[PDB]
């Protein structure tokens, strides 16, 4: 189970960069080990034999090879640079195309946060990873290895003395890893309560004035304010401690080699410069080493980001369009549904259950019943956004499962409790519904949503902007706005989820009256927990727990509708 | 990352001397520092130098007697090094956390005494960002950046200066280098900084297409908007993949281009002493020491030149921090009284008040309230029945005209007996991340949970809240998220209850609520209003026929008064609204 999707397909097609990269990296590291040994070169065979030609010459060669080396590195950075970038880039794709084939049922297990984090963080940081993997991660552990080959190449004996500092080391950087990880944490959880203490004191501000409660919250924030001091030097302490005793380690590295090298030279073993290349050999390998150290750093946070990326790669759309669905050129509105029950997770009770209830064409009929009843899920049912787990449900008399998607929604209008309007213009967004739509065909619905006053208002109007989400128009014109671009696309069945939320109770009815002349020929569902609202459908569908308690008129469900009364008794 | 523009400074020394301020208690100590980073940069720039002198005078002349006392002395010097850092390091942890401490006690404080109308302003995100940036900008500078800045200074110095009086030839090669780094670094940097900026406009963009996309997936599936969505995602994507190569090109070559300079400079030491050793005009120990410094002009120069920038940035960030603890704060008057101990009296005279100061919301407004009286004031929305609920708790003042409370005027009240006098259920009051017990404890704190119990069954909520998973003792995480709306106006309305004012505010909401709680919550309301003057932004038709006095608005003006029946016969505009939603 799971999926057996996989991210490194995404690097494939760019094997020539993901290759040229390392390639070129290590003519950097090649050229960073050569400096020691030829300065070693210089002062043994050159100083040493007094010959200039030697020292001039090597000294030129030292030159050449720099700059062969900064070839090196630019041209890995370069190409890893693009092995990186196109893998980030086929990545998101993938990773928005996946998204956009979700259903409400796949939503709802990566919830909409994670999902955004997903697609946005995840994928910079495995775009890190790739670039890691292609520079650093080669020259680094070059760097330590072929620091250990050169200095193994120059003396034998003295290598020993790598035995004797590469141990403290790697046990320093686990010690520190695993007694700083708790405590680094633990300002993750320090700093958090510092934030909620300033949020909950911005957010119910007039609570706490007004209860006189401002010294009770300056005292909450102490404590907050203490626990995060307290746990930063607890964490950094470490830290502050581990890099002196890292570089002193280093240092006695230092001295060891100029020791025991040191009795090496007096025993006629080991020439002067062979000291010098080798003291240099040995700062490249326990840097290195360090270098190292932060790279398993990141790579056990990078995998998380795989692991996330990969679930969503690997989920299957829940709502899937047959082989040989029906096309329905159009649709009458007839709506039904038989023996629907319904739930979001299989922990719990049943949302629906035992729904029955039909509606012919044209009819307008408010769903009505208290909050929690069922009623958008109900209504979600219809254009295929969720299945029905038992029963079935219909239009025109077949089962939409059997019909194509395009076909089905492109008849169906919702208007959406929560509101959401997109990036761009006000005609762009009431354009959602019909791209050949003209500007008359839209006054027209934007009238009939009472909504073309206040655009017709606005500097640029129809072409005024809309910001991410619709951020700019309050919930009363957004709600007014998505009603005109509900009607713009001319539905056959027209759903009004609560859509009344955010408007006068006297601009509501305006609305709603405009509909009978323009909806002239739709089935039309009025979604409403309160009873002046549905009393303007022509018959009302009473929902109570999940369960449908009465389907007439206002004198029919007074009297047999026992869930009608006590929604009649709370309001009158 | 790369820095956009420098900081406008209005006058960052009064800013300096003031941030200095806060160093004052801690001179003694900080001086202490001071000396450490000074003397731990000599020492560090004496080590390759007596590793010049080791090879000239322990190994060259083969005089390997003289080994153990210069490897002693090499010892102790890393030894103190290293000594140094961990006291300079550890001595400026707890020292600058000690300051940002006083700004987050300081800027706090500044939050319970500022005016309500900041936070009406500007969005509270925003606010905390900006802010906890800023603190964390000074935190940085101060425990880290600037003694770092420090020492590079010394080092630097120290290392030119020794330099020189060895030999003055090699140190001209060896500062060569000087000249190519900061070339290069300059081309580079700007690169990096157009294309970083050029990169995060695209990706801005992206990524807000995908936000929007996947929070509106809903309704991108109803319009069948899913390839139109895709062709969007697509050309952004595309050209962010063009920019982002570059970006990440640029930001990624002054490594190299460093290690270059520094692989350049180990040569020309070597080139050059070394032909400068076949002449006896220096030693072969020199030539060690010289490599000992070539890369102290790379990396180290870069460094102090962003140590810079960041001290830049700081100040600031300091300079935003001082200004919000500049701000006025509310404070009352020397002649402003105690409540006396009345039942409520309420009364507006031609009050006059708006926000922007442009567009008026409240115009004289004016009527009066008797001790005991259930007042409701209705109306649409563009009205101000909400506005009146801050003036009168003084949240804000008005322009024209004035408010007062049992005949003396409200401005002339301590703020404390005012809001212990006057209650207030706002239509969407906030929770604590608290227990039950706590929050409704929150209005009276030596209040004993036995009677929190007698008083929680007089509102309708001790059965509910027994009902939990841990009764009262359960933890309402993230604000009362995981109880329905109608337990938490239920839990608002006992709390309030506690406090026990003897003026009262309502705006229970009606919307989504369960016709269960419905009941309870209303009969909670009598319970509530019970004894006391009340005011209710009413949404209840029960509660306008039991209306001691209606008050319409319209507009910012008050247009009708007077009972319910009677305003039903004026057929003005009450009867509209009334008609217009309960003609059913
Ligand atoms: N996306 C979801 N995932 C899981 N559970 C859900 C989801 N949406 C709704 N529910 C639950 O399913 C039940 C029915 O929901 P719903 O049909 O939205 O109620 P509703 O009465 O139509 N909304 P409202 O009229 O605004 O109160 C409720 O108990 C919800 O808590
Ligand atoms: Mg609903």
């Amino acid at each position: 189970g799971g999926g057996s999707k996989t991210l490194a397909r995404y690097l494939k097609p760019y094997w020539i960069f993901a290759v040229l990269a390392p390639l070129f990296m290590v003519v950097e590291v090649i050229c960073d080990l050569s400096q020691p040994t030829l300065l070693a070169r210089i002062v043994d065979e050159g100083i040493a034999r007094g010959d200039f030609s030697l020292v001039l010459k090597t000294g030129i060669l030292m030159l050449i090879v720099a700059l062969i080396g900064a070839v090196g590195g630019i041209g890995c950075t370069v190409f890893a640079s693009y092995a990186s970038q196109n893998f980030g880039a086929d990545l998101r794709r993938d990773l928005f195309r996946k998204v956009l084939s979700f259903s409400i049922s796949n939503v709802n297990r990566f919830h909409t946060s994670s999902l955004i984090t997903r697609l946005t963080n995840d994928v910079t940081q495995l775009q890190n990873l790739v670039m890691m993997l292609l520079r650093i991660v080669v020259r680094a552990p070059l760097l330590f290895v072929g620091g250990i080959v050169m200095a193994v190449s120059i003396n034998v004996k003295l290598s020993s003395v790598l035995i004797f500092l590469i141990p403290p080391i790697v046990l320093l950087f686990v010690w520190l890893t695993k007694k700083g990880n708790p405590l680094f944490r633990k300002i993750q959880e320090s700093t958090d309560e510092v934030n909620r203490v300033v949020r909950e004191n911005l957010l119910g501000v007039r609570v706490v004035r007004a209860f006189r409660r401002e010294e009770y919250e300056n005292e909450n924030f102490r404590k907050a304010n203490e626990s995060l001091r307290r746990s930063i030097i607890s964490a950094f302490s470490l830290i502050v401690f581990a890099l002196p005793l890292f570089i002193f380690i280093v240092n006695m590295g230092m001295i060891a080699v100029l020791w025991f090298g040191g009795v090496l030279v007096r025993n006629n073993q080991m020439e002067i410069g062979s000291i010098m290349a080798y003291t240099n050999y040995l700062m490249q390998i326990m840097f290195s080493l360090m270098m190292i150290g932060n790279i398993l750093n990141f790579i056990v946070r990078a995998s998380a980001s795989a692991k996330r990326v990969l679930e969503v790669l690997n989920e299957k759309p829940a709502i899937e369009e047959a082989d040989n669905a029906l096309a329905l050129p159009n649709v009458e509105g007839s709506v039904s549904f038989e023996n629907v029950e319904f739930r979001y997770f299989e922990n719990t009770d049943p949302v629906l259950s035992g729904v029955n209830f039909s509606v012919k064409p044209g009819s307008l009929v408010a769903v009505l019943g208290e909050t929690g009843s069922g009623k958008s899920t109900l209504m979600n049912l219809i254009p295929r956004l969720i299945d029905p787990e038992r029963g079935r449900v219909e239009v025109d008399e077949l089962d939409v499962r059997t019909v194509k998607l395009k076909d089905l929604r492109g008849h169906i209008s919702a208007v959406p409790q929560e509101t959401v309007l997109f990036s761009g213009t006000i005609k762009e967004n009431l354009k959602w519904g019909r791209e050949d739509a003209t500007d008359d065909e839209i006054v027209e619905a934007a009238k009939i949503a009472q909504i073309h006053d206040f655009i017709i208002s606005l500097p640029e109007g129809y072409d005024s902007r809309v910001e991410r989400g619709g951020r700019n128009f309050s919930g009363g014109q957004k709600q007014r706005l998505s009603i005109a671009r509900a009607l713009v696309k001319k539905p056959k069945v027209l759903i009004l989820d609560d859509c009344t939320s955010s408007v006068d109770p006297i601009t509501e009815k305006r609305i709603l009256d405009g509909l009978k002349r323009y909806t002239k020929g739709c089935t039309t569902f009025i979604i409403t927990q309160k009873i002046p609202t549905a009393l303007l459908a022509d018959k009302i569908l009473v929902l109570h727990e999940g369960k449908v308690a009465g389907f007439g008129t206002h004198k029919e469900l007074l009297e047999h509708c026992k869930p009608y009364r006590e929604i009649y008794e709370s309001q009158f | 990352g790369p820095i956009l523009e420098k900081p406008a400074l209005k006058n960052p020394t009064a800013t300096l001397r003031r941030l200095l301020g806060y160093l004052r208690p801690h001179t003694f100590t900080l001086i202490m520092v001071f000396v450490f980073v000074t003397v731990s940069s000599i020492l560090g720039v004496l080590s390759p130098y007596l590793i010049g002198k080791t090879i000239d005078v322990v190994f060259v002349p083969r005089r390997f007697d003289l080994l153990p006392r210069y490897m002693l002395i090499l010892g102790t010097i890393y030894a103190l090094t290293s000594l140094l850092f961990w006291l300079q390091g550890k001595i400026m942890l707890t020292l600058s956390q000690d300051v940002v401490f006083r700004l987050r006690k300081e800027l706090f404080e500044k939050l319970q005494r500022v005016p309500v109308g900041f936070f009406d302003r500007t969005p509270h995100g925003d606010i905390i960002s900006r802010v906890i940036n800023d603190v964390d900008n000074i935190n940085n500078v101060l425990g880290n950046s600037i003694i770092q800045f420090f020492s590079g200074i010394v080092t630097l110095a120290g290392a030119v200066i020794m330099m020189f009086r060895v030999n003055v030839i090699l140190s001209l090669v060896t500062l060569s280098i000087v000249p190519l780094t900061v070339l290069i670094t300059q081309i580079v940097s700007s690169q990096t900084r157009k294309y970083f900026y050029e990169n995060q406009r695209v990706l801005g963009q992206l990524n807000g297409i995908i936000e929007e996309d996947i929070s509106g997936l809903t309704v991108i599936k109803l319009f069948t908007r899913e390839e139109k969505e895709m062709e969007k995602f697509d050309r952004v994507n595309e050209s962010l993949r063009k920019v982002g190569t570059k970006a990440q090109i640029f930001s990624g070559v002054l490594p190299p281009l460093m290690n270059m300079v520094n692989n350049l400079g180990f040569a020309l030491i070597s080139g050059f002493g070394g032909w400068l050793a076949l002449k006896d005009i220096i030693t072969v120990g020199t030539i060690a020491t010289f490599i000992g410094y070539s890369r102290q002009f790379t990396r180290p120069l870069n460094e102090l030149s962003n140590q810079f920038n960041m001290i830049q940035m700081a100040l600031a960030s300091a300079e935003r921090i001082f200004e919000i603890l500049d701000l006025e704060e509310e404070k009352d008057d020397p002649d402003a009284v105690e409540l006396r101990e009345v039942r409520g009296e309420i009364e507006f005279k031609n009050v006059w008040f708006s926000y922007d100061k442009k567009k008026p919301v409240l115009k004289d407004i004016t009527f009066h309230i008797k001790p005991g009286q259930k007042v409701a004031l209705v109306g649409p929305t563009g009205s101000g029945k909400t506005t009146i609920v801050n003036l009168l708790m003084r949240f804000y003042d008005v322009d024209r005209g004035q408010i007062l409370v049992d005949g003396i005027d409200i401005r002339k009240i301590k703020r404390s007996s005012l809001r212990s006098s006057i209650g207030i259920v706002l239509q969407d009051t906030i929770l604590f991340s608290t227990t039950v017990k706590e929050n409704l404890k929150y209005g009276n704190p030596g209040a004993t949970d036995e009677e929190i119990k007698e008083a929680a069954k007089l509102t309708h909520s001790d059965h509910f809240i027994k009902h939990l998973p841990e009764g009262y003792e359960t933890v309402l995480t993230d604000n009362g998220e995981d109880l329905s709306q109608g337990q938490r106006q239920l839990l608002a309305i006992t709390r309030a209850f506690l406090a026990n004012p003897k003026i009262l505010i309502l705006d229970e909401a009606t919307s989504n609520v369960d016709t269960k709680t419905e009941k309870s919550i209303q009969a909670a309301m009598w319970k509530l209003m019970e004894g006391k003057t009340s005011i209710i932004i009413a949404h209840r038709l029960n509660t306008i026929k039991n209306a001691d006095l209606i008050i319409v608005l319209r507009d910012g003006e008050i247009v009708e008064m007077g009972k319910h029946d009677e305003l039903i016969q004026k057929r003005g505009f009450y009867y509209e609204l009334f008609t217009s939603q309960y003609g059913l």
